[PDB]
This record gives structure tokens, C-alpha cells and sequence, in this order.
RNA sequence: AGAACUGGCGAUGCGGGAUGAACCGAACGUAGAGUUAAGGUGCCGGAAUACACGCUCAUCAGACACCACAAAAGGUGUUAG
RNA sequence: GCAGUCAAGCGUUCAUAGCGACAUUGCUUUUUGAUUCUUCGAUGUCGGCUCUUCCUAUCAUACCGAAGCAGAAUUCGGUAAGCGUUGGAUUGUUCACCCACUAAUAGGGAACGUGAGCUGGGUUUAGACCGUCGUGAGACAGGUUAGUUUUACCCUACUGAU
């Protein structure tokens, strides 16, 4: 389970692309496990498994639906140890439905939430916040 | 059709003494005594002897004159209770998990514990009516013995016992698991 | 277990249902006893496994 | 929507149908007394919580013409044949 | 539009788990017609937005019955309206069709709820263009573009306050 993050990252969010996949940047569409709400937007936070769509990257990685997660996320957020915290930018990784990356490496710090969901992100991460 | 009289006899044997007025009923005999109401019937009790007694209808409708009968047979339970009392014996029946059947006391209430019903972790518990005594007995495997003086103080108890292990989200004709009554008869 | 098996089959298995109103009935019963269906005759045995 | 015979409303109040142009009773000067119509007589409400033989118990009873709805098909509910 | 009765048949065998021909009895007024009673000294008119409440013929959630219910999944039925029933691409659209999430994305009423609450894209004044029709003026439930949305201080209702 993860402990509440402050929501950043809205439906049609564009955020760079983390991984050796090919991709350059995503394009968020869905928030998987988001509830219902008139007019509300589905948002996803950092460890939020989305799913996306490749805007600029290879051509075989475009024009398609795929699973994908957060690991950066510029908006600040508060843990139980009391502090804020954020990072310089938004970033995710592709990842299939299950949760096993599509890449083999992890450029730049990843947060110590979505490492701890995922063990697949945690062993091709180098720099845990 | 309104019949004009309708009669019952009840027979008293030797040792058991019957009390009853206003529709009260009490009934003394060597294993105890019983006591019931009756204010909703509307018939009439008469004694012939120390040995009959009689209870009548008149003017009686085939609704009520068939309540007439219901009455003989519930004093009649209750003198074979009070001089040869009820005993319920039930099985225990599983196909892999073993039924684990204790009895324990929870603030003194003398409750009876159910464990391992298909391997639930639940605990299930059944409080024991008073006059109800429980034994398990020997040389039978898992059986459970219920005695007493009321025949529905000892149904409706082993009746709980059976209706707290019922399947769930199961087909029932398959999970043939649970705790049944097996024989009805007397103490003696 | 033969014997306990059967003795289990009487209480899941030897039944009625009742046509209208698939209520559970005695297996010689001859009229469903609910008011849904207005005491209605028309019963079936229970389907063996 | 359109015809036939008669009675009505329109042109008409009054008692009754809670309420209503047409139904029921009855048609109208101003008053007194008596008797009734149709409809009613547990209380609202004037008048028997009258008498008599039965039937019905509904975990969506039933209750009065016009009139403000209910059917086919069923029930070892109960009653008579 | 929805629900029954009968049971020839389907269902490997077996009418009625689940379906069901030939016939036949109903219910509903969220379809469309039929009619012309009310309104032409005028009841503001399509959709959306916003907001409340109601109906159950129940999509989900609670508890259950039934199966051709081993498990898993699913199907049929009961008590139930307590509680929920969404984010988007195209279209003025109601409707429809896809993408995606979700326990689920159920159907309806309230003067086809709601314009002195909004909005004005559509329809339905006057400008203009095209196609077909007409000798012509002009016509088209055919397409296209531009086109003023007024007033509450009164009574009541409601929300707060003496
Ligand atoms: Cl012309
Ligand atoms: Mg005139
Ligand atoms: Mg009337
Ligand atoms: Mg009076
Ligand atoms: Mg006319
Ligand atoms: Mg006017
Ligand atoms: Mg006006
Ligand atoms: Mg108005
Ligand atoms: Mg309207
Ligand atoms: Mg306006
Ligand atoms: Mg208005
Ligand atoms: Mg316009
Ligand atoms: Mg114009
Ligand atoms: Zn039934």
C-alpha cells in the first residue's frame, strides 16, 4: 500500500520519459484505481500506475495505449516524517500491466514511494532520493 | 362447521402430579418439573381421575378445534419429559478439515465452541439453554449428546448447533460439511 | 462415509423447489408454503449432483 | 366523430350522490304546524353502538348506482354443493 | 415499452436449470399517433450548464433462494431506492458511436423540472450565397454565413436575524 501523496499530475499531463525505452515524453490519459466524481479530473501522484500514450520518441512506441509509472514528481508533497519535499521536473517509466519495465535503466532519482511499490523500479534505479 | 364438542384425553402416569388453572400448566415428576402457558387456546381442562385428564372445545370452528390437539401433545411432552427426558445426538460431518466441538466459559455462560469449519478462522460460538446438559461420548467418533427435560429447550438448542455451520458461496450438494442430528429418543 | 454422507444428503439434497418461487419444501410436499406464489402445487425434486 | 325516439341541461334554485351544468328525489309567492321522497341513523352529523341467520382475518382486507378501473390463470385458506 | 397463462418443441437423454412455437390475458404513459376540452387583449421554445427531490420495471454494494452451481467465473429469482452510478474524442444536438477508468458506469418523473438562473451553438424576422423548381415576383420540414435575451423594492415560499 502507499500512504496518501498530494495529486500533480492531472489527465493530459505531459511529463519526460525516464527510461531507455525510446520515448522522449508521456502523455497521461488514465489514473489507474481513481474513484468518481462530476467534473473531477483523475490525477496521479508519485508510485500511480497511469496509462499513456508515447507524444515524441521511436515510431513503434507511438499511436498506442500502454501502462506506465510516476517516479518524479514536481509537486510537493508531505511524508509522516513531517517534511515537504519535490522534485525539478515530472518523470515516468513504461511498464507493462504487471509492473516489470519495458527498459533496463533508470536516469535520475527516483522517490523512495515508488521504489518501495514497485521492485521492478527499485533494482534499474540507481539514486533513491 | 362449528362442531358442538371436541375432546382429548391425556393419560398421567403413576409418579408425575399435574397442577393446572387458568391455563397454567405445571407438571411434577422424577427427573424435574415443567411449567407452560397456555392464554392463547381457549379450551377447557377437566379431571376424570388421578390417571386421565380431558380437555375440551365447544363450539368450535376447524381452526380451532385443531389447536385442541396441539394442546394434548404439548403436555404430553412434557410428562414424558419430566419421567424419561429427550436425547439429541449429532454427528460431525467434514471431507479435510477436521471439526474441533469444545465446550468453554465465557463470564460464566457455559457457551459451546465450534473450530476448524473448513478450515475458518472465525470462532463460532452457541450459548447452551438452561436444563440442557452436553456430553460427548465415548467410543462413537464425533459425536455430540444433548439431554434434558424440554424437548423444545433440547431441539432448539441442537438446532442452533446446526444452523451456525452452514456453507456459504459454496454448492451445498458438494460441501456436504456441517454438524446434523442424527437420532431423536429418550434419556431411558 | 456412506452413512454420514447420507445422513448430510437429507438436509441438502432430499428437497422440493418450488416451480415459482424456488423455495426450499419437504420432499413429499404437495403445495409450497410461501404467499408469493399463493401456496402453489406445481413443485419439482431437487436436482442431484 | 355522426344519426333515431324520449327525457333533461342550456334558461333552475331546493334535499341527496363528500366535492360536480346533465345522475337520484323533487321543481320555487311570504309564514306556521304535521307527514314524507331519494339518501341515511359508532363520532364528526339530525336519527337504533337496533334486532335476526350466515360469510370473511388480508406482512398492500373491505365498505353502495352514474363514478372516478382491473383480467386470463391458480391456492389440502375457509364455506356450501 | 414491459409482465403473465397454456406447453408443441430446444436443451446428448429429460416440456418448464435456462429457453420456448401456434394461440391467448394484461399492465405502463419516459415512443409515436388519434382527438381538439383549456390558452391566440401571448403560460417565453431545442440542447447543455447548475441544483434539489421523487419513482422501481435493481447496473453496483448488504443478506439470501435456484442451476446442466466441483473450484473460479457466470446465469435465473427474492427482500430491498439505504448508498453510489464517472473522465474524454466527433456532433448545436436529445439520440448515437468509440477511447479509458471503475464495485458499477441502471432506466425514468417533477408544466417532455429548471431562460426576471445562465448560455444562444440549433430552430424560427429583416442582409447575403449555392443547388433544384418557376416566364417572373418568388418557393424549398435542402445546404451555408452574419444577426439587441428587458424588470423584483410587493405577497408567499425558502435561508438566516430581532
Ligand atoms: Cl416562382
Ligand atoms: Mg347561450
Ligand atoms: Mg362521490
Ligand atoms: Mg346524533
Ligand atoms: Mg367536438
Ligand atoms: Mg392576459
Ligand atoms: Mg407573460
Ligand atoms: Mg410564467
Ligand atoms: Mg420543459
Ligand atoms: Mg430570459
Ligand atoms: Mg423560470
Ligand atoms: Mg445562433
Ligand atoms: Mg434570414
Ligand atoms: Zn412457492
Amino acid at each position: 500500500t502507499k500512504f496518501r501523496i498530494s495529486l500533480g499530475l492531472p489527465v493530459g499531463a505531459i511529463m519526460n520519459c525516464a527510461d531507455n525505452s525510446g520515448a522522449r515524453n508521456l502523455y497521461i490519459i488514465a489514473v489507474k484505481g481513481s474513484g468518481s466524481r462530476l467534473n473531477r479530473l483523475p490525477a496521479a501522484s508519485l508510485g500511480d500506475m497511469v496509462m499513456a500514450t508515447v507524444k515524441k520518441g521511436k515510431p513503434e512506441l507511438r499511436k498506442k495505449v500502454m501502462p506506465a509509472i510516476v517516479v518524479r514528481q514536481a509537486k510537493s508533497w508531505r511524508r509522516r516524517d513531517g517534511v515537504f519535499l519535490y522534485f525539478e521536473d515530472n518523470a515516468g517509466v513504461i511498464a507493462n500491466p504487471k509492473g516489470e519495465m519495458k527498459g533496463s535503466a533508470i536516469t535520475g532519482p527516483v522517490g523512495k514511494e515508488c521504489a518501495d511499490l514497485w521492485p521492478r523500479v527499485a533494482s534499474n534505479s540507481g539514486v533513491v532520493v | 362447521m362449528k362442531y358442538i364438542q371436541t375432546e382429548q384425553q391425556i393419560e398421567v402416569p403413576e409418579g408425575v402430579t399435574v397442577s393446572i388453572k387458568s391455563r397454567i400448566v405445571k407438571v411434577v415428576g422424577p427427573r424435574g418439573t415443567l411449567t407452560k402457558n397456555l392464554k392463547h387456546i381457549d379450551v377447557t381442562f377437566t379431571k376424570v381421575n388421578n390417571q386421565l385428564i380431558k380437555v375440551a372445545v365447544h363450539n368450535g370452528g376447524r381452526k380451532h378445534v385443531a389447536a385442541l390437539r396441539t394442546v394434548k401433545s404439548l403436555v404430553d411432552n412434557m410428562i414424558t419429559g419430566v419421567t424419561k427426558g429427550y436425547k439429541y445426538k449429532m454427528r460431525y460431518v467434514y471431507a479435510h478439515f477436521p471439526i474441533n466441538v469444545n465446550i468453554v466459559e465465557k463470564d460464566g455462560a457455559k457457551f459451546i465452541e465450534v473450530r476448524n469449519f473448513l478450515g475458518d478462522k472465525k470462532i463460532r460460538n452457541v450459548p447452551v439453554r438452561d436444563g440442557v446438559t452436553i456430553e460427548f461420548s465415548t467410543n462413537v467418533k464425533d459425536e455430540i449428546v444433548l439431554s434434558g427435560n424440554s424437548v423444545e429447550d433440547v431441539s432448539q438448542n441442537a438446532a442452533d448447533l446446526q444452523q451456525i455451520c452452514r456453507v456459504r458461496n459454496k454448492d451445498i450438494r458438494k460441501f456436504l460439511d456441517g454438524i446434523y442430528v442424527s437420532h431423536k429418543g429418550f434419556i431411558t | 462415509e456412506p452413512s454420514l454422507k447420507a445422513l448430510a444428503s437429507k438436509y441438502n439434497c432430499d428437497k422440493s423447489v418450488c416451480r415459482k418461487c424456488y423455495a426450499r419444501l419437504p420432499p413429499r410436499a404437495t403445495n409450497c408454503r410461501k404467499r408469493k406464489c399463493g401456496h402453489t402445487n406445481q413443485l419439482r425434486p431437487k436436482k442431484k449432483l
